[PDB]
RNA sequence: UUGGCGGAAAGGCCUUGGGUGCUUGCUGGCGAAUUGCAAUGUCAUUUUGCGUGGGGAUAAAUCAUUUGUAUACGACUUAGA
RNA sequence: CCCUGAAAAUGGAUGGCGCUCAAGCGUGUUACCUAUACUCUACCGUCAGGGUUGAUAUGAUGCCCUGACGAGUAGGCAGGCGUGGAGGUCAGUGACGAAGCCUAGACCGUAAGGUCGGGUCGAACGGCCUCUAGUGCAGAUCUUGGUGGUAGUAGCAAAUAU
RNA sequence: AAUACUGCCAGCUGGGACUGAGGACUGCGACGUAAGUCAAGGAUGCUGGCAAUGGUUAUAUGCCGCCCGUCUUGAAACA
RNA sequence: AAUUGUUGAAAGGGAAGGGCAUUUGAUCA
């Protein structure tokens, strides 16, 4: 959602152009994220490798309101609220057991060409 | 020896097509060496084949063939009609495939 | 149309590969010589080589010999028609029109 | 364990699907034959969809056969069952969604016991 | 019932097969195939490599040699398809062929369910193969250059038509 | 059979030497063209010239920058003129064209390679004596080329160097026909002229 | 390993001396199989990360403030350990 | 044959590339490629000509043999799928899970459609022979409800000012 | 005399592709003096490999493919 | 269901969508 909006050099970090600064939508996943990790420590999580796993925003039901417009007409001026969740989790992935044996099926003639590349090389 | 060759060298040069209408059901092959229909009717019932690899092992080989025959001739330049197994991907229109020498009757 | 003078060996190939009956208003192929007699008795037509005798030389009962032949469906010419353009005339250079004795060929060609 | 029959060939694999299906939401996947006065697929243009026909049929020695061989059949309980105790090598059982593990442990106890094929013989068991 | 019933079920009980007037007649082979002929094989483990034709089995398959001193090809049955028959050829004369036969090379079936997943020969076969090969170079010797080339491999090189070749 | 082969452009139609590169690069065969300055066509040089013209005068109306792009290079001019060939849309086409690599002159790393000619594409096997032809690299300094003097002199470099390694191939080359002389007049001479080689 | 040539895309070529093999130019000996009548019957190259030894040095950009030869925002142009 | 006659407006048409003892023009001869066209074969449907109560053995509206054909708007006829209800039957299914929904999972039927596997789910539902209709949606600037691009965009600038 | 051209062979033979429908016998024919056999009203024998072929979907490739319904002789229309 | 957010998979030189056949990826008796 960054249609007709305006640009500025600070999001240059991220690669990306138009950016803005929005205040109650970060003042809102802030206090979410504070909420998060007091969760957290009441489980009994450290914050030294917590790094937030998942988050989303859905849209809630709208609040509608009314506006006026010229000529004796009544149009649509509702809000968008929104639905944030969110979890944080410990970091840990060091190395996994790798897939199955994963058998193979071989040829009778597969099996005498590796019988005798086996003979023939030391 | 430096070279181990059995067969002989062809190129799929497109499907058995019209203006508007192909039909991938058969192919054609140029042979090398091969100018007219006279020495073209020599390659026939032969068995051609196209190897290519793939980055996957299916039965420990990573390399898959497609195999088919030669049916009749087309054209004055040697061009020969193909009929395989399974229809070539249509990607490979200009890559080589081996003519092998039998069935052989010489 | 194309029409022609035939002879007698493309005759008897033309009954012996695409030669068909009518019994029972039905297509009833011709491989042995007693379907032609019982068919064809009542006017001395007992074999397919009889059949052939009536068609070759007009004869009292040719007739009912062309008219018990089904129609022969033949196919497009092995050789090609030998022509550009099939739709005109023998001497203009076309399968159109009378082709005499050279129907053979085309007819052979086309069986 | 099926008698002996010619190899089952489909002349259209594929699924006849109506036109403007993949375009709009309101065209179902369910064929429809197009009567407008103008739609290509009526006149059965070339690079179109292809409407059934007459001619896409399947042999009637190959009809209604599964790749096994053996014809589908309905059964709901052991009486249902027993219909084909002589029929085994051309039919086989099925069993409905609406039998319980109760009874559908029970039907396969029996069509065990008579040697007739399930079609489901994993439907409603533990892991 | 979710189905109610087959109104006819198809009788279970099987038909004979009619009676074929297929019989089968010997082979007959091409008129450039004859014992004693240089063969070069197009398919298997020993393509290119040369070998002589010793017997026609009524298998449809040659009997063929690979003359042991020569390029190693043992005493085996190859397909009339899979062989060109070169212009040269050495006789066979004297030399018995009369022991090979279809069940000389038995299979003996493999078993199903133990497969080789991991890791011979018999005395008698290398007693007749060194028989054969006795007297079958005994024969090459007398003529120059045939057994270097036996023991060489046929190939295909640049610009090499096999439709103009005289193999 | 070559993986790649190299054209030279001297004496060659423009128009059959692209149809046969093209049917090439089509079938599978890797091809470089070189020295495609002398590429010849049939027709005046002043009829060539009004052709060029005309193809000039057509351009977008409302934005000159889209329109079609009038290259003026001679290997170019032999590109455009195979690409109006081949079906660049494609994918196979797009294939096809990337196959080919057209230069100006003889590059260094094809200088030291053999180059080959189109027997059924040459102006000496295929046009009248006594036919008006033009030069593609007059054509183009003609047109707007402005490479012309530069190309020549790395050509006349490239040609002393190349009269330098065919006088020394050539003394080469005798002294390997004298040594074959001396070798002949032998029992193996005979026996292979008696088997032909 | 010594030297020379090549700048258009040189990135390659020639050459000097020694070492490591083969040599089918010619004459012998040894083994080739139970891969079963064909089932590509591998040995080439295009990137990424991983692991082992030798070898080369310890840097910039953006945001922040500010400058104005610049501008709607971007962007340009500057400066400050 | 060619040339003058022969001049229209975005930049363009033997399709273009291009072609000059042509790849231009007239004529003569062979080879080559293809239509859902023609010949044969396999399958489906329709029609016509027939056989088959000497049976336990049922569907003679069943089975089998032979031949021919298969385009199509408006329109007619015939054979079939599915929906809400009622009668007979399955002494039908089901709280150990009925209906409904989801399911680039599977099967059958050319098709309308049917069936199975898994998840959600919670009290009803189905097959067979018939009768009945308020029985099938893709449009009618269709009636109601909800939801998207536009779009976090236009804009939140009269009334002196914080 | 030979040869060119056309037409005939119920003259022979080499190579390649597609197809395997029907399911105890019934008929028309040939070989064989005679047993019996056959290429004679629709393919069998032997052998090899595996226990991958193939079905659904996504992408890719060669070709084709204008927007559904109505009015109209004429629709995709800038109806 | 229209619509929307994350996760997992695929594609993206001035459209997407479909048919004729196949390779590759995922899945399937």
């Amino acid at each position: 959602f960054n249609s007709s909006i305006g640009r500025t050099a600070q999001g240059k970090e991220f690669g990306v152009t138009k950016a803005r600064w929005p205040a109650k939508s970060v003042k809102f996943v802030q206090g979410l994220l504070q909420n998060a990790a007091a969760n957290a420590e009441a489980k009994g999580l450290d914050a030294t490798k917590l790094y937030v796993s998942h988050i989303q925003v859905n849209q809630a039901p709208k609040q509608r309101r009314r506006t006026y417009r010229a000529h004796g007409r009544i149009n649509k001026y509702e809000s968008s609220p929104s639905h944030i969740e969110l979890v944080v989790t410990e970091k840990e992935e060091a190395v996994a057991k790798a897939a199955e044996k994963k058998v193979v099926r071989l040829t009778s003639r597969q099996r005498g060409r590796i019988a005798a590349q086996k003979r023939i090389a030391a | 020896a430096e070279s181990h060759r059995l067969y002989v060298k062809g190129k799929h040069l497109s499907y058995q097509r019209s203006k508007r209408v192909n039909n991938p059901n058969v192919s054609l092959i140029k042979i090398e060496g091969v100018a007219t229909p006279q020495d073209a009717q020599f390659y026939l019932g032969k068995r051609i084949a196209y190897v290519y690899r793939a980055s996957k092992e299916v039965r420990g080989s990573k390399i898959r063939v497609m195999w088919g025959k030669v049916t009749r001739t087309h054209g004055n330049s040697g061009v020969v009609r193909a009929t395989f197994r399974n229809n070539l991907p249509a990607k490979t229109f200009g890559a080589s495939v081996r003519i092998f020498l039998y069935p052989s009757n010489i | 149309v194309a029409y022609g003078y035939p002879s007698y060996s493309t005759i008897r190939q033309l009954v012996y590969k695409r030669g068909f009956g009518k019994i029972n208003k039905q297509r009833v192929p011709l491989s042995d010589n007693a379907i032609i007699e019982a068919n064809l008795g009542k006017y001395g037509i007992l074999s397919i080589d009889d059949l052939i005798h009536e068609i070759i030389t007009v004869g009292p009962h040719f007739k009912q010999a062309n008219n018990f032949l089904w129609p022969f469906k033949l196919s497009n010419p092995s050789g090609g028609w030998g022509v550009p353009r099939k739709f005109k005339h023998f001497i203009q250079g076309g399968s159109f029109g009378n082709r005499e004795e050279f129907i053979n060929k085309l007819v052979k060609s086309m069986n | 364990a099926s008698l002996p029959h010619p190899k089952i060939v489909k002349k259209h694999t594929k699924k006849f699907k109506r036109h403007h299906s993949d375009r709009y939401h309101r065209v179902a996947e369910n064929w429809r034959k197009q009567k407008g006065i103008d739609s290509v697929v009526r006149r059965r243009f070339r690079g179109n969809i292809s409407q059934p026909k007459i001619g896409y049929g399947s042999n009637k020695k190959t009809k209604f056969l599964s790749p096994s061989g053996h014809k589908t059949f309905l059964v709901a309980n052991v009486k249902d069952l027993e219909t084909l105790t002589m029929h085994t090598k051309t039919y086989a059982a099925e069993i409905a969604h609406n039998i319980s593990a109760k009874n559908r442990v029970v039907i396969l106890a029996r069509a065990k016991a008579l040697g007739i094929k399930v079609t489901n013989p994993k439907g409603r068991l533990a892991l | 019932t979710a189905q109610q019933a087959p109104k006819w079920y198809p009788s279970e009980d099987v038909a004979a097969p009619k009676k074929t007037r297929k019989a089968v007649r010997p082979q007959k082979l091409r008129a450039s195939l004859v014992p004693g002929t240089v063969l070069i094989l197009l398919a298997g483990r020993f393509r290119g490599k040369r070998v002589v034709y010793l017997k026609h089995l009524e298998d449809n398959t040659l009997l063929v040699t690979g003359p042991f001193k020569v390029n190693g090809v043992p005493l085996r049955r190859v397909n009339a398809r899979y062989v060109i028959a070169t212009s040269t050829k050495v006789s066979v004369e004297g030399v018995n062929v009369e022991k090979f036969n279809v069940e000389y090379f038995a299979k003996e079936k493999l078993t199903k369910k133990e497969k080789k997943e991991a890791n011979e020969i018999k005395t008698e076969r290398v007693e007749d193969q060194k028989v054969v090969d006795k007297a079958l170079l005994a024969e090459i010797k007398k003529t120059p250059l045939l057994k270097q080339y036996l023991s060489a491999s046929f190939s295909l090189k640049n610009g090499d038509k096999p439709h103009l070749l005289k193999f | 059979v070559e993986p790649v082969v190299v054209i030279d452009g001297k004496g060659h139609l423009v128009g059959r030497l692209a149809s046969v590169v093209a049917k090439q690069l089509l079938n599978g065969q890797k091809i470089v063209v070189v020295r495609a300055e002398e590429l010849n066509i049939s027709g005046e040089f002043f009829r060539n010239k009004l052709k060029y013209h005309d193809f000039l005068r057509k351009a977008t109306a409302f934005n000159k920058t889209r329109g079609p792009f009038h290259f003026r290079a001679p290997s170019r001019i032999f590109y455009k003129a195979l690409r109006g060939m081949v079906s660049h849309k494609t994918a196979r086409g797009k294939a096809a064209l990337e196959r080919l690599k057209v230069f100006e002159g003889i590059p260094p790393p094809y200088d030291k390679k053999k180059r080959v000619v189109v027997p059924q594409a040459l102006r000496v096997l295929r046009l009248k004596p006594g036919r008006k032809y033009t030069t593609l690299g007059k054509l183009s300094t003609s047109v707007g080329w402005k490479y012309e003097d530069v190309v020549a002199k790395l050509e006349a470099k490239r040609k002393v160097s190349s009269a330098e390694y065919y006088a020394k191939k050539r003394a080469f080359t005798k002294k390997v026909a004298s040594a074959n002389a001396t070798a002949a007049e032998s029992d193996v001479a005979k026996q292979l002229a008696a088997l032909g080689y």
